[PDB]
């Protein structure tokens, strides 16, 4: 190992200012040019949390009508609208955009690459999903609505002669743009992880949310070229006169298994991100390294491939798929999905913790997704599901299970990267009223929907009777829904009083103890990234750059084994 | 399984709001149900308790102030137990795949010799009964009654090609309804009445299912189980009956479409009356005689009330329920 | 091309898991992983033969099915195995010509 | 003798191409300019002729 | 001293996207399939094959195919840096595409000249989504040749437009490829 | 780009071996849950899906075998390897919102079916996606 000369008039490089202290005009043509990266993350971001606000908006409405029997203010039309547009906005215009979003702006810090490798088709992939949203809620426009046959698009009931609203249409084409604009970033981080690493970059010395990344580019790219080719074929069949989705055709059962062919994966390429940013954040916080790191690898990768053979057992009661070969396929997918909770306890284990904000969302993460999880297992078994398929007790969990990923990791990524992203720290006081009220809330609401949805409650139901015996569990539900409502109200708050007038960051680490290589360079960032790079040898340079004490002592203790191979021989001879 | 649940307060909260099931197949899901939900708090607690653990014990000011100094053991790998934690759960999933394979098979077998058979029809938004099948020893005259009406399904069958020649769907016209089924005697639903389809107890039944237009779903609650009606359902490689092996006890048992299928979606109900054995008997008997009665004279005739109770009919007025009565009564 | 080895004085030791050696990279091991994820499945199959025949159904084929199980599960096993031990061949013997492991 | 683009780069013959489908000599896209060149260069050889602007106030 | 190979960025992207282009023709595939399945339940598929035109198609299968081996050649002529060779060949593959597609065009009026079409059958409707899609993509395709004549018309032809002719070239290949698999399935196994 | 190129490997072999057992299962196999016979989607959608996952690792492993050793393939690295030039990235551009405006106005008219708007449309976007790609080489004006 080479060593460099104290050379002379050395003195640092300059910090970058942070946010807060723009002039007028600073953003307006930079927003609508830039193919700054990072600059293009932030916007993903706002623009996903944007959505966000909508699409929950839309719920709450559904859980206002929800609390009495009767329709008080909504018609059968107008609910159906409601849930329709609810899950497609929280699914394809919050979730897949922050994916690529959070993947954007750190994803090139991780490896050490000044840009990503197709800047121009990056700020391609941000309008195109931008217009994708605008196109899809253009429907509300209309004087007969939305969309309004769920999120799926079930057939015959989407073809023309059976839903002829012109935003039947507008639906199709706004998941269409919404898919373009994935592939392109799905493109763009997978030549940047293949073609601009670092020197001493290897690949099993990335962080694992760059390995989680990858794979999730791999299925996106498999997956949403077959939603377009299965929406193309049903807008070509209701504007053309085809005929290909006719249930005479067994058109139903083959939009139900394209459908589901891209969907569940797309719920994995929802959840393993997340996942990622988790495994970043827990182990900052330990003060520990992150257990099991290539068998978290292999772990990922072992979703990336069975996720693509599970996909039926969203078709159980249709008595049309083969029953166990699913179920075993789902089965089978629970356990490396199950095995990074092993890992993170791992993590944790006989560590130093310490509870700033997003330790306090990773482990609010941790504690939701559980049951969500084991709800899903009970799903993957048929005798069960013949009870539980399209009840509330699904909403229940998928609520779980989408909540545990895409939002309480989402908010903890926020908080995690929020001193890199502007040079200034959020309020953590802030913070904690923002998770507390996320957590009441939300377990106020969906917990008591298992029991309502395994008393007889269907899914997407406008109205009942007060003889079913659910009225009280829809008020317990809707009162606790308001309240995860008000919860956005500290966040909004915290994000735009911290943006501009936040405790400035004066450190490369303000949480001191930053693994990956985002945490090697100033808070924000400037231009190109890096102002200089460091020694990669481990997976976590960062922490070995600034604790250089530590470096020999966790190699000897990385192992259980009693290795000895720090009293080995030398090797090699010289040149490097 | 064949196990039954613990049982009590215990078994209560294990079946976590599941019916108890009026069918033998029902009792043997929700026997099942409780014992993966054994399974499932048990992991749930453990790993519930170890984040508590993370809270309470694994502190870096717990760790600060007994002197444990600036950063913990950085221990990363133990392949043996990074194993061992892999190990477990494809052993527990293969016995979950084990009995969840015997409960799927006994729940969905067709040879369980059905002495009813029932063809239904759904449509956008409400149900059609028909007895297709009703095997001698209950049976109108006691010989083995067979329930089409051979003018109705025959004009049903010429529907499948248009004389005037537009029949793109593989040669057959795309209107083709000669897949739905027309029997003799038949109960109707309206948006003002409820159909009550009438069945007898500890007698094996079939359900024939069929959707004129857009998928449906046929869920009793109260059988812990539901099927995708569908429109053409050879095509889509659809098995479109199913059999139970008896309902256990009698009683008015609600039934909810479980698909999404348009805008009453939520007002596709019906209802499911289970009377005895000689009660169906008379009841068939009654309705073959006089095939202009209708649906509640015969409930009357064998002494049942003539209208759902488990579930009511909706007031169709788009404004009349804004303050709470949504329900319709019937005399 | 690069040499076999590289400099490692006395006292120290690295992460080095995308060296040259290692099985990583050598192509074998990750063919023996898809083949063992895949034994998995005939593990299935002759769960689900078992569980059909001790209800009563699956009558006509349930020995076929647990034979074709057993025998996919152990062909996929055994060289998914012997190419994982083909892909971590290298990696021995390093660990042979040098006291070096990690 | 076949055709060579003046704007080529020049190179060793034994090392095959500048670039061919598979590999190139650069980790991202080669530039319009020619990676030959070697940028900056004298404002007075861009041609850039700066204005000099005086508006009646 | 000399500069370390690498791998061509924009060839990786250009392969990754076409991957995920034949994951789009995935889907028409299966439909077309699904199709076909059903239509051989009752023996309607073979009826509605005997309007195919077996001759004409593989006419411009060679046709499609020597339009290929010819991008090849100018990529060949690109890795050499001659603009001349790239500028020749080039436009006779725009040629060759452009009687592809006015081919492909024929084919279509002739078949709807006597009843096959979209509304008319099943067959129809397969047939025209699975062979539009595809002749979308070749148009896309002799867009992208002309586009690349133009960039070496306007600009110098460093490496940087050399590297832009060649993945220009791997898109046509792609579409070359999907035809040949397209016209295996819809004409001669049927 | 070797254990990229290698990893590729494992999601192909397990996506052909779904494919094979899903084929044969699905049309040989009988349950009361289900009709006999091959199902086509899955059948075409997964043997496709480990066609992609080959098309990848075929072609990131044809261009390793051929690539040299980098230091960002490297485990002892310096930092110094890497100086020089690293590429060309485009520094901004208007022409990628230009591009979206054009994809809305042509989805906009596939949904109303207009037929000048789906001309217009597809026009804006050759347009759009020219320019983009004649960005860096338009000429210096010569008057
Ligand atoms: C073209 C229009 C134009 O010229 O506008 C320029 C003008 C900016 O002013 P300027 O004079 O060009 O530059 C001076 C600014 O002060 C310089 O910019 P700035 O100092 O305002 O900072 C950027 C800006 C934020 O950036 C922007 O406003 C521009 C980028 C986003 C625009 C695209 C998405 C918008 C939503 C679409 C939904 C449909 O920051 C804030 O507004 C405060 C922080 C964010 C909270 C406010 C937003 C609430 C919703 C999102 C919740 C997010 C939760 C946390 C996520 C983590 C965040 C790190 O207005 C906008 O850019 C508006 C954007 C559209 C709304
Ligand atoms: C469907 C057809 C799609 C278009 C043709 C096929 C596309 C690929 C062609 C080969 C290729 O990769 O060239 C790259 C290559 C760029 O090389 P370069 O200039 O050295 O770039 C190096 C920089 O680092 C580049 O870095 P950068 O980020 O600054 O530049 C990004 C740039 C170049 O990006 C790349 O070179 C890397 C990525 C590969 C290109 C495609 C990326 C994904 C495109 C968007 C997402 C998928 C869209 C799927 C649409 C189909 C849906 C069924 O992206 C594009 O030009 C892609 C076209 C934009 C399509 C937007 C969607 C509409 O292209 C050329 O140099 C040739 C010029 C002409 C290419 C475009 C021709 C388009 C003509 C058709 C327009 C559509 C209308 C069709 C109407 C049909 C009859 C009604
Ligand atoms: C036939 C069918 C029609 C299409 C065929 C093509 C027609 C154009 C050909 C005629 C012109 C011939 C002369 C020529 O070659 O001119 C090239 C001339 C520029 O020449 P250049 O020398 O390459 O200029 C670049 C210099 O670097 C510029 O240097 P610079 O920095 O000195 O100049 C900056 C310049 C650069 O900007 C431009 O020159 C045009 C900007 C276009 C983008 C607009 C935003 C799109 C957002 C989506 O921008 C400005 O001066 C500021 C203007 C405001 C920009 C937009 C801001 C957003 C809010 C408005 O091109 C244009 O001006 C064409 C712009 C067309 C935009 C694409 C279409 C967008 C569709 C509208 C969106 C509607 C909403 C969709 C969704 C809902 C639907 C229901
Ligand atoms: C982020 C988004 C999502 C993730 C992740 C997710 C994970 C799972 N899901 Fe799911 N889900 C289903 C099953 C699972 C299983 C087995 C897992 C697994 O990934 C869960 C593994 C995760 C765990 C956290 C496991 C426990 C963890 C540990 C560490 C213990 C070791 C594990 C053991 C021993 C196995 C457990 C054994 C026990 C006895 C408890 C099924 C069917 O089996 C359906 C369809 C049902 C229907 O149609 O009604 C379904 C439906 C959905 C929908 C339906 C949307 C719609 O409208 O149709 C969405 C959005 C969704 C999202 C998500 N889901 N899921
Ligand atoms: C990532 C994916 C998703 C997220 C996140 C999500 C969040 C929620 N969901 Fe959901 N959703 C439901 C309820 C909720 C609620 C209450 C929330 C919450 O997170 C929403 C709260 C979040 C917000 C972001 C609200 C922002 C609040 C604002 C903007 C107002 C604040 C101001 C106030 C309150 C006034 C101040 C007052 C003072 C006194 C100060 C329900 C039922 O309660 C159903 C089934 C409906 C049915 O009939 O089947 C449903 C259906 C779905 C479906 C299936 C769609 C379909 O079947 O077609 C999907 C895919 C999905 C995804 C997702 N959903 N959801
Ligand atoms: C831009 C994005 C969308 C692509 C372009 C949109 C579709 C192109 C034209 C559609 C009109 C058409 O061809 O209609 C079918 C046509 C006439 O049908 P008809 O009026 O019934 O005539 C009966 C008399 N024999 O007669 C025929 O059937 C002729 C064959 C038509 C071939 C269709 C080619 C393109 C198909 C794939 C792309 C369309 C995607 C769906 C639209 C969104
Ligand atoms: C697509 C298929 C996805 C993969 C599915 C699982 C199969 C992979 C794991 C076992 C089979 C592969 C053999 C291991 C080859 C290997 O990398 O050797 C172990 C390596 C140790 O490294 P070293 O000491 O240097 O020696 C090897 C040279 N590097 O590595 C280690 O340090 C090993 C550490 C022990 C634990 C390894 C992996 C645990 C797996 C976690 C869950 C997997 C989920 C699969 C579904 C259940
Ligand atoms: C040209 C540029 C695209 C303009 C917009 C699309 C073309 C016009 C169109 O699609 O019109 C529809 C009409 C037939 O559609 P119609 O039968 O009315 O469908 C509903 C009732 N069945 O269409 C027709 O009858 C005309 C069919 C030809 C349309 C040209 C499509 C261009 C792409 C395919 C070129 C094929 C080779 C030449
Ligand atoms: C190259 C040629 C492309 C431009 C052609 C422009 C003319 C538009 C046109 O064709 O109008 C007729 C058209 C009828 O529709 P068509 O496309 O024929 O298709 C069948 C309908 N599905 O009509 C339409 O589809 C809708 C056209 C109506 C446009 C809006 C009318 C109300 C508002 C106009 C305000 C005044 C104009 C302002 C424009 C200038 C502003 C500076
Ligand atoms: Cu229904
Ligand atoms: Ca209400
Ligand atoms: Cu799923
Ligand atoms: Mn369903």
């Amino acid at each position: 190992t080479a060593v460099a000369p104290r050379v002379d008039g050395h003195v640092a490089p300059q910090r970058p200012e942070p946010t807060g202290h723009a002039r007028k005009g600073s953003k307006a043509w930079l927003m609508m040019t830039t193919t700054d990266h990072k600059q293009l993350g932030i916007m993903y971001i706002i623009m996903s949390f944007s959505f966000f606000f909508l699409g929950g908006l839309m719920a709450l409405l559904i859980r206002a009508e929800l609390f009495t029997p009767g329709l008080q203010f909504l018609s059968n039309e107008q609910f159906n609208q409601l849930f329709t547009m609810h899950g497609t906005v929280m699914l394809l215009l919050y979730g897949t955009p922050i994916v690529w979003g959070f993947a954007n702006y750190v994803l090139p810090l991780q490896i050490g690459a000044p840009d990503v490798a197709f800047p121009r088709l990056n700020a391609f992939g941000f309008w195109i999903t931008t217009v994708g949203g605008v196109a899809m809620l253009t429907g509300f426009l209309t004087p007969g609505g939305a969309a309004d046959f769920g999120w799926t698009m079930y057939s015959p009931l989407s073809d023309a002669i059976h839903s002829p609203g012109l935003g039947s249409d507008m639906w199709i084409v706004g998941v269409g743009a919404t898919g373009i604009g994935s592939v392109a970033s799905a493109i763009n981080m997978l030549t940047t992880i293949l073609c601009l690493r670092a020197p001493g970059m290897t690949m099993f010395r990335m962080p694992i949310f760059t390995w989680n990344i990858f794979v999730v580019s791999v299925l996106a790219l498999l997956i949403f070229p077959l939603l377009l080719a299965a929406a193309l074929g049903v807008l070509y069949d209701r504007k053309l006169g085809g005929h290909l989705y006719d249930p005479a055709n067994g058109g139903s059962l083959l939009w139900q298994h394209l459908f589901w062919f891209f969907g569940h994966p797309e719920v994995y390429v929802l959840a393993l991100p997340f996942f990622g940013i988790v495994s970043e954040i827990i182990p900052v916080f330990s003060r520990k390294p992150m257990f099991g790191y290539v068998g978290l690898i292999f772990a990922t990768l072992s979703i990336g491939a069975l996720s693509m053979a599970v996909w039926a057992h969203h078709m159980f009661v249709t008595g049309a798929v083969l029953l166990p070969f699913f179920s075993f396929m789902t089965f089978l997918i629970s356990v490396p999905t199950g095995v990074k909770f092993f890992n993170w306890v791992g993590t944790m284990w006989k560590g130093h913790i310490t509870w700033e904000t997003p330790m306090i969302w990773s482990v609010g993460f941790m504690a939701t997704f559980l049951f969500g999880g084991l709800t899903g297992i009970m799903l993957a078994s048929p005798p069960l599901d013949f009870h539980l398929a399209d009840s509330y007790f699904l909403i229940a969990h998928f609520h779980y299970t989408l909540f545990g990923t895409v939002v309480f990791a989402s908010c903890a990524g926020v908080y995690f990267w929020f001193p890199k992203m502007t040079g200034r720290m959020m309020d953590e006081r802030l913070g904690k009223i923002h998770f507390w009220l996320t957590f009441v809330g939300f377990h106020g609401t969906f917990l008591i929907q298992h029991w309502v949805g395994n008393m007889g409650m269907p899914r997407r139901y406008a109205d009942y009777l007060d003889s079913d015996g659910f009225t009280i569990y829809n008020q317990i539900s809707t009162v606790f829904s308001f309240l995860l409502g008000l919860s956005v109200i500290p966040f909004i708050w915290n994000v735009f009083k911290s943006w501009r007038y936040g405790e400035l960051v004066t450190v490369d680490d303000p949480w001191g103890y930053g693994n990956s290589l985002e945490w090697a360079t100033s808070c924000p960032p400037p231009r190109h990234n890096f102002a200089s790079l460091p020694r990669i040898r481990s997976e976590r340079p960062a922490f070995e750059l600034h604790y250089p004490h530590m470096i020999e002592r966790m190699r000897a203790e990385a192992h259980t084994g009693h290795h000895d191979d720090i009293n080995a021989p030398e090797l090699g001879t010289a040149p490097a | 399984c064949e196990v039954a649940p613990p049982g009590g307060v215990l078994g209560d909260f294990l079946r976590m709001g599941w019916p108890d099931g009026i069918t033998p197949e029902a009792v043997a899901m929700g026997n099942f149900w409780s014992w993966v939900w054994v399974a499932a708090w048990i992991i749930g607690i453990i790993m519930w308790g170890l984040f508590l653990t993370a809270i309470f014990a694994w502190g870096a000011k717990r760790a600060e102030k007994r002197g444990e100094g600036e950063f913990p053991k950085q221990l990363q790998y133990n392949v043996p137990l990074e194993l061992v934690l892999t190990i477990v759960p494809i052993i527990i999933v293969m016995v979950l795949f084990f009995f969840t394979v015997q409960t799927q098979d006994k729940v969905t077998a067709l040879d369980k010799n059905p002495e009813v058979t029932v063809d239904v029809t759904a449509y956008q938004w409400n149900w059609k009964f028909g007895y297709s099948e009703i095997d001698g020893s209950l049976a109108p005259g006691g010989q083995d009654y067979q329930g089409s009406d051979p003018e109705r399904q025959a004009a049903a069958e010429a529907s499948k090609k248009d004389p005037s020649g537009d029949n793109p769907i593989h040669g057959n016209s795309k209107s083709d309804v000669s897949y739905l089924e027309f029997n003799r005697i038949e109960t109707l639903g309206t948006t003002d009445e409820i159909p009550v389809m009438v069945l007898p107890v500890n007698t094996p039944i079939e359900f024939n299912l069929a959707s004129a237009d857009v998928a449906h779903s046929f869920w009793v609650p109260e059988f812990l189980f539901k099927r995708d009606a569908y429109a053409h359902p050879e095509a889509n490689k659809s098995q479109r009956v199913f059999q139970i092996e008896e309902i256990t006890e009698e009683g008015a048992f609600v039934g909810r479409c479980a698909e999404m299928c348009g805008t009453y979606h939520a007002m596709m109900n019906f209802e499911l009356r289970v009377v005895d054995r000689d009660s169906f008997a008379e009841y068939i008997s009654f309705r073959d005689s006089n095939p202009d009665a209708t649906n509640a004279q015969a409930l009357e005739h064998i002494g049942q009330a003539p209208y759902a109770t488990s579930t009511s009919p909706f007031v169709s007025d788009r404004t009349a329920t804004r303050d709470g009565e949504n329900t319709q009564s019937n005399a | 091309p690069a040499p076999e080895r590289m400099h490692y004085i006395k006292g120290y030791v690295p992460v080095a898991y995308s060296s040259p050696h290692s099985s990583l990279e050598r192509s074998a091991t990750w063919l023996g992983m898809g083949f063992l994820l895949t034994a998995l499945a005939g593990v299935g199959a002759v769960l689900f033969a078992v569980g059909a025949n001790s209800v009563g159904q699956q009558q006509e084929h349930w020995v076929l099915y647990s034979i074709i199980g057993v025998v996919f599960a152990v062909v996929c096993t055994v060289l998914g195995t012997v190419l994982i031990i083909k892909g971590r061949a290298p990696y021995n013997r390093y660990v042979k010509e040098t006291g070096r492991t990690q | 003798k076949h055709f060579v683009d003046p704007a080529w780069p020049e190179h060793n013959p034994a090392d095959g191409h500048v670039v061919t489908e598979l590999i190139s000599k650069v980790a991202g896209a080669s530039s319009p300019w020619g990676d030959d060149k070697e940028f900056p260069v004298s404002a007075e050889e861009t041609g850039y002729v700066h204005p000099y602007t005086r508006i009646n106030r | 001293v000399a500069a370390l190979n690498r791998p061509n960025m924009v060839s990786v992207g250009t392969i990754v996207f076409l991957s995920q282009e034949l994951m789009f023709f995935a889907g028409l595939f299966a439909m077309y399939f699904v199709s076909r399945a059903n239509g051989l339940a009752n023996g309607s598929w073979g009826e509605q094959t005997d309007h195919l035109n077996v001759p004409y198609a593989l006419l411009i299968t060679v046709i499609l195919v020597s339009s290929s081996v010819t991008c090849q050649f100018g990529v060949f002529a690109a890795e050499r840096g001659d603009v001349y060779g790239l500028r020749k060949w080039f436009l006779v593959t725009i040629i060759l595409g452009s009687i592809f597609v006015i081919g492909q065009g024929y084919e279509y009026i002739t078949l709807v000249g006597h009843g096959l079409t979209i509304q008319s059958s099943v067959y129809g409707s397969a047939f025209f989504i699975t062979t539009g899609f595809h002749a979308l993509h070749v148009i896309a395709g002799v867009m992208a040749f002309v586009v690349v004549l133009m960039r070496i018309h306007k600009s110098k032809f460093t490496p940087a437009q050399a590297t832009a002719a060649m993945v220009v070239s791997y898109y046509w290949h792609f579409v070359d490829v999907v035809w040949i698999g397209l016209f295996i399935t819809i004409y001669f196994i049927q | 780009m070797k254990s990229s190129a290698k990893l590729m490997y494992g999601p192909t072999v397990f996506m052909a071996a779904m494919a094979v057992i899903y084929i044969f299962a699905t049309m040989h196999v009988s349950d009361g849950g289900s009709v006999k016979g091959v199902e086509w989607v899955g059948s075409v959608a997964l043997v496709l899906s480990a066609g992609l996952t080959l098309m990848l690792g075929v072609y990131l492993h044809f261009t390793e075998v051929r690539v040299d050793v980098l230091p960002e393939d490297w485990e002892e690295a310096e930092v110094a390897d890497k100086a020089g030039t690293l590429g060309f990235f485009s520094p901004s551009s208007i022409w990628p919102a230009a591009m979206s405006g054009a994809v809305g106005f042509l989805a906009f008219g596939v949904v109303y079916f207009h037929y000048w708007m789906i001309a217009v449309g597809l026009m804006l976007l050759i347009f759009t996606i020219t320019k983009l790609n004649l960005q860096y080489g338009v000429p210096k004006e010569k008057h």
